[PDB]
């Protein structure tokens, strides 16, 4: 149903989210979850793209979109995995974490249609 | 070209493509 959306009408969410699911059955089909890639996922992407984003505007959108939904599925998505908590979570107890996050792992499951 | 460039760590990469795309002509022959 073209009612149902989500299909073609959002081309970055669909363009960036399928990076996600293909890049993550790619390495579970691998290994099963690499793991630790949050600038990496948005690096190789933008690598790839960048052949046909012959207009400034195009990367910045694309870049602004990917960005965007890793802060999302980090956050009010909560499709994000981490191993522990004490290392990841600010306040409270006032952990360092200055280094960078512990584990960063997505769920394949989601809440896209396509 | 942007107002308020998200990640600008990410996006500091662009400064080099626009000038990528400026010497390299990327017109469609």
């Amino acid at each position: 149903a073209p009612k149902a959306s989500l299909r073609l009408g959002f081309s970055e969410y669909s363009r960036i989210s399928n990076l996600i699911v293909l890049h993550l059955r790619k390495v579970e089909e691998e290994e099963d979850e690499s793991a630790l890639k949050r600038s990496e996922l948005v690096n190789w992407y933008l690598k790839e793209i960048e052949s046909e984003i012959d207009s400034e505007e195009e990367l910045i959108n694309k870049k602004r979109i990917i960005e965007k939904v890793i802060h999302r599925l980090t956050h009010y998505d909560h499709v994000l995995i981490e191993l522990t908590q004490a290392g990841l979570k600010g306040s409270t107890e006032g952990s360092e974490s200055y280094e960078e996050d512990p584990y960063l792992v997505v769920n394949p499951n989601y809440l896209l249609e396509d | 070209s942007a107002l308020k460039g998200v990640s600008q760590d990410l996006l500091e990469r662009i400064r080099a493509k626009e000038a990528q795309k400026q010497l390299a002509q990327m017109t469609r022959w």
